[PDB]
DNA sequence: TTTCAATACATGCACAGGATGTATATATCTGACACGTGCCTGGAGACTAGGGAGTAATCCCCTTGGCGGTTAAAACGCGGGGGACAGCGCGTACGTGCGTTTAAGCGGTGCTAGAGCTGTCTACGACCAATTGAGCGGCCTCGGCACCGGGATTCTCCAGGGCGGCCGCGTAAGT
DNA sequence: ACTTACGCGGCCGCCCTGGAGAATCCCGGTGCCGAGGCCGCTCAATTGGTCGTAGACAGCTCTAGCACCGCTTAAACGCACGTACGCGCTGTCCCCCGCGTTTTAACCGCCAAGGGGATTACTCCCTAGTCTCCAGGCACGTGTCAGATATATACATCCTGTGCATGTATTGAAA
């Protein structure tokens, strides 16, 4: 079963405070869309190498070693786990 | 000459006659010949608009300009 | 009553958010929407918290990142609002197309 | 004097660094005095980061060390900052910075 | 009973302890800590191995730690620590 | 005689040197600078045709990607004639620039 | 012996020359001089590593290989020469 | 020969001692460089493919790297797959802006 | 005198001729043929030698190969490549 | 001699036509690099002994997914007004385009010796093994530190009252 | 009886004093996280043997490198002017800021069981070794695609000639 409705989870306060913490000072329209979409875009980018990892791994649960092995490989190292 | 300090509507319409073109005299160029020519300060320069506005409404400067963008003006004879 | 300027408020909100490192987007919406992109690749799977952290995580840091880019581009571009051209022009200099 | 890490006068082991050497499939024959240089090495680097986050901690009236002191320390030095230009510190934050076209006149 | 585990916290207290008679550590700072001694250690290793390959060898020295640490690190660091991992070295040559 | 227009021979310039692979850069100059470069780190040294032909062809393809980083940046901020703030911007995005 | 006024070499027209290629229209003035700069900046973020691997291959003469692979550690992979 | 037995051009004995002898594993099956050896011909006989379309369409008989570039740079998977590669004697790809054509 | 040194142009010739007959090739482009393959070799393993190292084995296969062949290419490539390890292997295995 | 429109007339504006300097195959020819052939050999190939990594069946309890009552802060919808986004006349000075004259890029030739490159001798240092044992790692613990919360305080930003430049508001003395 | 002595008159721009709310400096009593004690058992330690990779001496000849003579062409000095960059100034509509109101988030209490994780047997698949032959290592000579090019050739763009709508003057028609 295929899930809607749930992208517009990201609503307009979310981005607004990310753009505050990000120094931005006035927002117009179109970008709360468009970074949305790019959201997801880079959350497939991630998560396809997720579940092959997975597939990888013979198992069903997705640990946090194979998604910190997709954050390693695109260049965006990301510390705080310790494996 | 340049003795005591004219009204600034007369000080414009001298301006306006000193200088010649087809299109009309731009109002920049109004500003800087009184500031060049008068010993007017930094505030009594800022009149020059308000001087203009009111020349404009009486009907002495006649307006040639691009859809009310201070263009030029002329002094109808 | 009291009217306040446009800016006032602005950015004492930006010098309060530049000091905590505390999450902003909560983590049941961004868990449901993992569970729904999950589900495009492979169904029955299962996941824990420390991934769904890191995930957030990494969102965050890179929305922060072309966040600021874009208001360095809107800076150079004259103007004080940024637009989506600049987010364009961001991604397009960075080579992610 | 029985462990290595006693002769060479360091802390880090030398023996797990030698063991990890031989078996990570890097090279068939591995050399006794390699990882000596690298332990140096190594207690080197830790022993300045932890001066800059001691530093850190001390300046933010703070008695232990938190991963924002850590990002702090990286992000105001030159090297550590081009050594760790691709790294994200996970609740590191940003650095205080605010532009200047936005300050009211 | 638990499966056993591996970790470097007591060098790095022990260190913090030398440095900071009075500084504590926490456990994400911790872990920061183990991922970059790990980043580290196999960025050292590749470079390693990548000039043994090159050089046609089959052993891996102390000169080619020498020229792996000189080509990573950019210049002042990279001097320094050659300095500490030669004299501790001559200090395990003379024991 | 007969008067030009700007932009007109330039369009017809870009448009040849889109289509040849030659060198523009000239060998002996840059053969020049490599060897004095080169003595700011060690003395008495030699160098071969293919390294400097790799360092040419290296500083080309950077510099042309550069130029059009450039000509974009320039094209956005709604101008024509590139600036070096252009290039400074373009440096930061890329990162390469502190 | 440290050789000077040589970094002259990179004349107008050849910064015009390579503009045109990329792209441009029309330069300004600073651009010649701070283009040349950033060029023998790169020049020497190569040189001295290609340097340092004649240093680990005990020669006198810097072949290609050397700076093959200083091109390649920098992420800028470069073929046409098969080694 | 193995290369014979599986139907492929490339070598499999050659391919096995390079991946026994470059310190990758101690134990190496001999099923895999199949696999390596047809993934290789086949990605090379697309860059062939490409290659020879991009020579025919120049009016020329053999391939010069030009017609790599113009490959490499015209298609999505290929540049894709070398967005960080740089190709010697190879150019840039014929582009206008638009703002610059006379009105 | 002289040494011994390794190519592969005989390989990339014969499948030039089985797909253009009447097509040639330069040495430049030969040059970037051998790196190209170099390159394409020195990623492969290196990503089936991380996957032996994370999966805490000590043996390369072909599933191992299969893994780091649709995890390095993006989709439809690696699907295809997939299918030409495929059915040259079973060819293989109905061989020996 | 004056009341009103035609028209007669001189400015910017849309369209068809002409001159000239540059992109573009088209028969030719000559020169070097693409391509088929040959011979020696060290890497590729076939047959057989060995053991330990690898495949699969079984048992335990750790932890991810479900859900229910509950308090409230963050999510959501409408008002109005200051100034930010967008369109426009204009000023001079900085780049291109094409003049012309001096210079150093480029090509053919000759000679040399520094050190890259190949072959050989062998001994210091490294791989592998049996026995020892003490430094390194997992579960209890409680205690000294900071997380949460009520109150007084000095810092920074938005809005309000008074004064100067003079112009008509309209009077008395000069021509 | 009307103009300039300015008598006063009343409306826009710059300053510092003025109030209220948000940021900022000090205890209070409680809690769970850093840190010290404890004890178990596998990997680091000591030392003998045998072996093959690395340190070192020597003969080639090759490619790195220095001096030279013209040759056209790329680099360089310098007159002119037009279009792009830049400053000034007007309008309107959009996203900033404050307030009524509703809904879904985190902490919580508790019930299930699944695929995460430790134990073991035995076996088929990989390693090691001697023997042996044809794919592929590279010298060689020649010969066919395309480098250089002179004479027509059709196309792109700046310059210049020509059709057309509006304000205003002068001879005719009207007061």
């Amino acid at each position: 079963k295929v899930l809607r409705d749930n992208i517009q989870g990201i609503t307009k306060p979310a981005i607004r405070r990310l753009a505050r913490r990000g120094g931005v000072k006035r927002i117009s329209g179109l970008i709360y869309e468009e970074t949305r979409g790019v959201l997801k875009v880079f959350l497939e980018n991630v998560i396809r190498d997720a579940v092959t990892y997975t597939e990888h791994a013979k198992r069903k649960t997705v640990t946090a070693m194979d998604v910190v092995y997709a954050l390693k490989r695109q260049g965006r190292t990301l510390y705080g786990f310790g494996g | 000459k340049s003795t005591d300090h004219p009204k600034y509507s007369d000080m414009i319409v001298a301006a306006i006659q000193a200088e010649k073109n087809r299109a009309g005299s731009s109002r920049q160029s109004i500003q800087k010949y009184i500031k060049s020519h008068y010993k007017v300060g930094e505030n009594a320069d800022s009149q020059i608009k308000l001087s203009i506005k009111r020349l404009v409404t009486t009907g002495v400067l006649k307006q040639t300009k691009g859809v009310g963008a201070s263009g030029s003006f002329r002094l109808a004879k | 009553p009291h009217r306040y300027r446009p800016g006032t408020v602005a950015l004492r909100e930006i010098r309060r958010y530049q000091k905590s490192t505390e999450l902003l987007i909560r983590k049941l919406p961004f868990q449901r929407l993992v569970r729904e992109i999950a589900q495009d690749f492979k169904t029955d799977l299962r996941f824990q918290s420390s991934a769904v952290m890191a995930l957030q995580e990494a969102c965050e840091a890179y929305l922060v990142g072309l966040f600021e880019d874009t208001n360095l581009c809107a800076i150079h571009a004259k103007r004080v609002t940024i637009m989506p051209k600049d987010i364009q022009l961001a991604r397009r200099i960075r080579g992610e197309r | 004097a029985k462990t290595r890490s006693s002769r060479a006068g360091l802390q880090f082991p030398v023996g797990r660094v030698h063991r990890l050497l031989r078996k990570g499939n890097y090279s068939e024959r591995v050399g006794a005095g390699a990882p000596v240089y690298l332990a140096a090495v190594l207690e080197y680097l830790t022993a300045e980061i932890l001066e800059l986050a001691g530093n850190a901690a001390r300046d933010n009236k703070k008695t232990r060390i938190i991963p924002r002191h850590l990002q702090l320390a990286i992000r105001n030095d030159e090297e550590l900052n081009k050594l760790l230009g691709r790294v994200t510190i996970a609740q590191g934050g940003v650095l205080p910075n605010i532009q200047a076209v936005l300050l009211p006149k | 009973k638990r499966s056993r585990k591996e970790s470097y916290s007591v060098y790095v207290y022990k260190v913090l302890k030398q440095v900071h008679p009075d500084t504590g550590i926490s456990s994400k700072a911790m872990g920061i800590m183990n991922s970059f001694v790990n980043d580290i250690f196999e960025r050292i290793a590749g470079e390693a191995s990548r000039l043994a390959h090159y050089n046609k060898r089959s052993t891996i020295t102390s000169r080619e730690i020498q020229t792996a640490v000189r080509l990573l690190l950019p210049g002042e660091l990279a001097k320094h620590a050659v300095s500490e991992g030669t004299k501790a070295v001559t200090k395990y040559t003379s024991a």
